[PDB]
């Protein structure tokens, strides 16, 4: 018979509920947290991006560049002991 | 030599004061806070 019947007047179903401050939030802190960031460095000609490059990437955990660092102080003082002498 | 027996402690010691202050203050302001920072940013992240 009677044609009243809750779903014609929804009006708080249809706002209230929880997870809307975390969409809300995700909208508005996540869509600047860009996909690649702002692409972070590691190379360029500046002289010592070229070092990171090579040598402390974010990838690189080998032995190589404290090999590399080492050397250079080992010819140092050598060399410094025949400038003095 | 003299270079290897330095006598020479009141220039080292200037130099090694200044070395101690400078450090100190590039730390403290430049790259711990930075480093609470990662941990701050990852946690931020956590939170959301």
């Amino acid at each position: 018979v009677s044609t009243l019947i809750p779903p014609k007047v929804v009006s708080s179903k249809n706002i209230g509920s929880a997870p809307n401050a975390k969409r809300i939030a995700n909208v508005v802190h996540f869509y600047k947290s860009l996909p690649q960031g702002p692409a972070p460095a590691i190379k360029a000609n500046t002289r010592l991006a070229r070092y990171k490059a090579k040598y402390f990437d974010g990838d690189n955990a080998s032995g190589k560049p404290l090999w590399h660092f080492a050397l250079g102080i080992i010819a140092f003082g050598y060399s410094m002991e025949y400038y003095f002498h | 030599m003299p270079q290897l027996v330095p006598f020479y402690f009141m220039n080292q010691l200037t130099y090694g004061f200044l070395l101690m202050i400078t450090l100190l203050i590039l730390f403290s302001q430049f790259f711990l806070p930075m480093i609470l920072r990662l941990y701050v940013s990852r946690l931020f992240i956590s939170k959301l």
